[PDB]
RNA sequence: UAAUUGCGAUAACGAACGAGACCUUAACCUACUAAAUAGUGGUGCUAGCAUUUGCUGGUUAUCCACUUCUUAGAGGGACUA
């Protein structure tokens, strides 16, 4: 029983489920890696949680990413909120609570969206 | 030469008021707080002037306001007490629930566990005082509050529990309850109270009721007599009580600030009231919680503005 | 810089440019120039993003549109025209192009030239048309710091878009090519002309 | 020795959930051996109605609604408690469905 | 305008005319009060009722009101 | 024809209800359709 | 080329026939004692920075 | 005051229906109480590539647990705090 972690991501009826598990230090996205996302220009949104935070972080955890609705920038950004999610998720549970907490901080500091999901739910036309 | 006490900071981390508060004795580095946050938060102090280290774990668990809290003497388990109709069992440690208790109809106001840990009782609205074990298992269901349950604590024995189980209830019925968990029945009527008694607790030793509430009537009576002692007037509304662990004193929560009283000699210690800033003074926030530490030289606060105030006695000139 | 090494790794020239305290790869915004006290507040951008993409929801109040990133602001203000509606990849591209012709005209800060671009093309005074009894003339009003930012990015950016018509230049040559003649005024950009004009009948107005 | 699943369709919950949980303590209560009551997705089935009745005035549009709720239990039992419970259940508003296949 | 309907506003007026003791700057518990006190068919109203006697009894505490 | 009232008229073929809109409003609470939103 | 550094200090209202331009206070920023009153042709609010060209020009009312 | 909506002054004082409101809906719920006609993870059966753990799959029942995502609710929740 590896030490798993199971962290969800909405960005405009997008949903991204994250598994962050204990591995070598891998990290991918649809069965594909983070390094080769169909958008050329949004990539760097999705390496965002890995960079605000430093990048051995990931040493020890094995992250999965699935991505179901929306179209491609809905997507990226369920997506870079499935992976900050998973990452402070697993740092509550198995790392100690400092850690997890100076993540959040990091990740709160530059976007509030990494922990938190869109707010702009579509409109009701109002007939 | 007077034995003042000094304010030594805030600990805040709060979004609702802070309802509850329990120190332990097996760590006296450990603070356990319940709020209307609907979490429970723990607290690792390291005492400085004004900031205090580390918050080390949240609770979250209770779907509606969590009212009252207790730890154990070793300082590992937790117990909750909520809005929700239900009582849980954490570890203060990971904060995993060992188990939930559900049993009541209406909102759980107050929880106290015995000694030796493992008798939990529990007064709610619906006036319900409940006997479980430590499993989850309701084995009583005390009844006899003809209003609300605003509190329900466990007294401590001084005979090293020679037969006699007492746990004491204070009512909104404007009656304090005495019950003998032996057989389960009503040991003790005391009447008194003119208004709605918001907290009770039982002295150190076994012997002492304070009982107040509404009407600023700090009630104490004499539990071993089973005999009405005398009443102290502390004016506006008190929501809780607490007697010192080694001192004589008891202080009250009420509504304007902190009330410490002496029982010998008898006096008013002191009345604490902390700076707020930008409030009206039928704004300033009151103590709806406190809690005394493990020695009776520093007591903790919890207040309406979200944020845990701490006060520690020294010895003036 | 210290780097680390995963199952599947992060590219190298990721991981320096980051760690060297770079906020894209060949740019920074920690070398960047206001001159007047009206637009620090209202041009300010001190966080670093890598796309210049934000999701950002200040269309809700007023103000809080100054706070959102001027490069991103300049790049949602490309997307003008009405055939090129609701292509944001397309801006963030063309701007990040701009930025690599900037680089290649001989200038050391983009950046830096773009600020003094937008602090160079906004209007301090300008004229309204009040009433005053049927033939309407013009009061000279002084336009707020907000509106300066403001008619200062649209009068680059079209401009450069008014340029870029018809012609065989890309529009980030003439968006590079209008942010130069304006960085550093040369009348010879549209927006620093549309500028003068607006100031000059300001000016012969009161 | 029949084992059978039944689905409930009905636009009213409460007289859903009455038969729902009725079929459910029913059956565990005689010693059954079952899946419980899983809950399909309300579909919420929606008319378009333009507010012009008469041709007076621009034309503005409106919304019709309806929920339809569906459950299924599976469950193993004989002829005879089948017959019974069927017969006992009926009720209007709900419409229940018993089919003894499992391919 | 969010001008509290007849109802709530009477009904404040009324519940603490009498039971000016029990509330307080809570709604909490001026809430579950009304559950106990009064029987308002509605969770809604109740919260309306409820919550306007919080502001009231925030308004009385610091003069005497017109009732 | 609308199954009602004689008209060719607005007709509903829908679903083979065949009612006019008119009609079809007025007997849409016994059939089953009611205001929601 | 003479750049005056205004600011915005109290906001008067909204005046012009369409009802746009902003009547304001303004404290001057590189002598602290002259306040001059300005219009302004934007969307302003209190504690702003303007950039005037004569700040010895005053609007009274605007229609 | 959004209002003949109220406070107040007052040869006026009541009381009815208008307005609101009753009604039907939305967005948060890692807290309830619950799933092969939804899905996730683990496990077996199994494929390929690396092989040093790894990577990408196949298996509408091989089993187990979950509902974090989907979904029937119950609650809550807002009261202009
Ligand atoms: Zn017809």
């Amino acid at each position: 029983a590896v030490p798993s972690v199971q962290t969800f991501g909405k960005k405009k009826s997008a949903t991204a489920v994250a598994h962050v598990k204990a591995g070598k230090g891998l990290i991918k996205v649809n069965g594909s890696p983070i390094t080769l996302v169909e958008p050329e220009i949004l990539r760097f949104k999705v390496y965002e949680p890995l960079l605000l935070v430093g990048l051995d972080k990931f040493s020890n955890i094995d992250i999965r990413v699935r991505v179901t609705g929306g179209g491609h920038v809905s997507q990226v950004y369920a997506i870079r909120q499935a992976i900050a999610k998973g990452l402070v998720a697993y740092h509550q549970k198995y790392v100690d609570e400092q850690s997890k907490n100076e993540l959040k901080k990091a990740f709160t500091s530059y976007d509030r969206t990494l922990l938190i999901a869109d707010s702009r739910r579509p409109e009701p036309k109002k007939f | 030469s007077n034995e003042v006490l000094v304010l030594r900071g805030t600990l805040e981390g709060h979004n609702g008021w802070v309802t509850s508060l329990a120190t332990s004795a097996g760590q006296p580095n450990l603070l356990l707080s319940a709020s209307r946050d609907k979490t429970l938060i723990s607290w690792k102090l390291t005492g400085d002037d004004q900031k205090f280290g580390v918050p080390v774990r949240s609770f979250k668990g209770h779907s509606h306001i969590v009212q009252d809290c207790t730890l154990t003497a070793d300082g590992a388990y937790a117990l909750s007490a909520s809005w929700d109709k239900t009582l849980r069992l954490w570890d203060v440690a990971t904060g995993e629930t060992y188990q939930r208790f559900v049993g009541h109809k209406s909102d759980v106001m107050s929880v106290d566990i015995d000694k030796k840990a493992s008798m939990i009782i529990s007064g709610s609205r619906d006036k319900t005082i409940k006997v479980w074990t430590i499993k989850g298992q309701c084995l009583a269901t005390l009844l006899g509050h003809n209003d609300w349950v605003s509190q329900v604590r466990v007294v401590p024995n001084e005979k090293a529990d020679d037969d006699s189980v007492t746990i004491i209830s204070a009512g909104n019925d404007k009656m304090v309850k005495a019950w003998n968990l032996n057989q389960f029945q009503i040991e003790a009527d005391f009447i008194g109270h003119n208004s709605n008694i918001n907290t009770l607790t039982a002295s150190p030793d076994g012997t002492l009721i304070a009982s107040a509430g509404k009407d600023g009537e700090i009630m104490l009576w004499n539990l071993a007599a089973k005999k009405a002692m005398y009443t102290l007037s502390a004016q506006d509304e008190v929501f809780s009580l607490a007697f010192s662990p080694n001192r004589y004193w008891l202080a009250a929560a009420t509504a304007t600030g902190i009330k410490v009283f002496s029982l010998d000699p008898q006096y008013l210690v002191d009345d604490l009231r902390p700076e707020f800033a930008g409030y009206s003074k039928a704004a300033e926030p009151h103590a709806v919680s406190l809690a005394w530490s493990a020695d009776g030289q520093t007591l903790f606060a919890g207040y309406t503005d979200n944020v845990i105030r701490v006060w520690q006695v020294m010895t003036a000139n | 810089f210290t780097p680390v090494v995963l199952a599947t790794p992060i590219p190298e020239e990721v991981q320096q440019a980051q760690t060297e305290i770079k906020l894209f790869n060949k740019w920074s915004f920690e070398e960047v120039e206001v001159k007047d006290a009206s637009l620090v507040d209202y041009v300010q951008v001190r966080q670093p993003i890598f796309v210049a993409h934000t999701a950002g929801r200040y269309a809700n109040k007023r103000f809080r549109k100054a706070q959102c990133p001027i490069i991103e602001r300049l790049t949602n203000s490309l997307m003008m025209n009405g055939r090129n509606n609701g292509k944001k990849l397309k801006a963030v591209r063309i701007i990040k192009h701009t930025l690599d012709i900037i680089n290649v005209l001989t200038d050391q800060n983009p950046i830096q030239v773009v600020v003094d671009a937008i602090t160079n093309t906004g209007p301090r005074e300008d004229t309204t048309r009040v009433g005053g009894g049927g033939a309407a003339r013009r009061q000279a009003v002084d336009v707020s710091p907000l509106r300066r930012v403001n008619q200062a990015i649209a009068l680059l950016t079209i401009g450069a878009r008014e340029a870029a018509f018809r012609n065989i230049k890309t529009i980030a040559e003439t968006l590079a090519e209008e942010l130069i003649n304006a960085a550093k005024g040369s009348s010879t950009s549209y927006a620093i002309k549309k500028k003068d004009e607006l100031e000059r009948v300001a000016k012969s107005n009161r | 020795i029949i084992k059978i699943r039944i689905t409930l369709t009905s636009t009213k919950v409460k007289q859903l959930e009455n038969v729902s949980s009725n079929i459910v303590k029913n059956a565990e209560q005689h010693n059954l051996v079952k899946k419980g009551p899983v809950r399909l997705p309300t579909k919420v089935l929606k008319i378009s109605t333009r507010k012009t009745p008469n041709g007076e005035g621009s034309k503005t549009w409106e919304t019709y609604e309806m929920r339809i709720h569906k459950r299924y239990i599976d469950l193993e039992a004989p002829v005879q408690i089948v017959k019974r419970i069927t017969q006992i259940t009926i009720e209007p508003g709900v419409d229940v469905e018993v089919v003894v296949a499992s391919n | 305008g969010r001008v509290r309907t007849k109802t709530v506003k009477r009904a404040s007026k009324a519940l603490i005319e009498r039971y000016y003791p029990k509330l307080t700057l809570d709604f909490q518990t001026n809430k579950r009060l009304c559950d106990e006190i009064a029987t308002i068919q509605s969770k809604r109203l109740r919260n309306k009722i409820a919550g306007y006697t919080t502001h009231l009894m925030k308004r009385i505490q610091k003069g005497p009101v017109r009732g | 024809q609308c199954r009602v009232c004689s008209s060719h008229t607005g007709l509903i073929r829908k679903y083979g209800l065949n009612i006019c809109r008119q009609c079809f409003r007025e007997k849409a609470n016994d059939i089953g359709f009611n205001k929601f939103r | 080329t003479p750049v005056t550094l205004a600011k915005v200090i109290k906001v008067l209202g909204r005046t012009g026939s369409r009802g746009g331009v902003t009547q304001v206070r303004v404290e001057f920023l590189e002598d602290t004692s002259r306040t001059i009153v300005r219009n302004v042709k934007g969307p302003v609010r209190e504690n702003d920075i303007l950039v005037l060209m004569e700040s010895e020009r005053e609007a009274r009312r605007l229609r």
